[PDB]
């Protein structure tokens, strides 16, 4: 997560009459929907990492690590 | 399901979905609908206008299954 993703979590996300909820749903939409299509697409057979796009994006396991 | 965003989809600016146009949609769908719900929503989510382009497509597949749902095939279309 570095500080990076933390930040792009917060920064991307802080308005302040949010709730925290809204972070959890954006790192859900951002990244995590994200893997599902990569566990799918059998880019994440085990293992995964995190790794920080500028925007945002998710890294593989492309040879199906 | 909503139709709030009419009011900035009658802009007819593009057939995308245009960022700023979009967020004041959303805002005023806040306004207009408690964010309590939108703050646990997975997302909200905006559609393309339906350009020709789009019809040129979306033609065709209504068509095609407005025939297929008419009972059955005793007479039907060529469709030329």
């Amino acid at each position: 997560l570095t500080q990076e993703a933390k930040d792009f979590l917060a920064k991307y996300g802080y308005s302040d009459d949010m709730g925290a909820r809204p972070l959890n749903r954006l790192i859900q939409n951002e990244i995590l929907n994200k893997l599902a299509l990569r566990i799918l697409k059998n880019e994440i057979k085990d293992k995964e990492t995190v790794n920080v796009v500028l925007e945002e994006c998710l890294e593989v396991l492309p040879n199906h690590e | 399901t909503s139709n709030l965003g009419a009011e900035f989809i009658n802009s007819q600016q593009g057939s995308k979905i245009q960022e700023s146009t979009k967020n004041l949609v959303m805002g005023a769908v806040r306004q207009h609908f408690r964010p309590e719900f939108l703050n646990r929503i997975s997302s909200i989510v905006i559609f393309n206008k339906l350009s020709r382009k789009a019809i040129h497509k979306i033609v065709d597949i209504r068509l095609k299954e407005i025939e297929e749902r008419f009972e059955q095939n005793d007479k039907h279309y060529k469709l030329n």
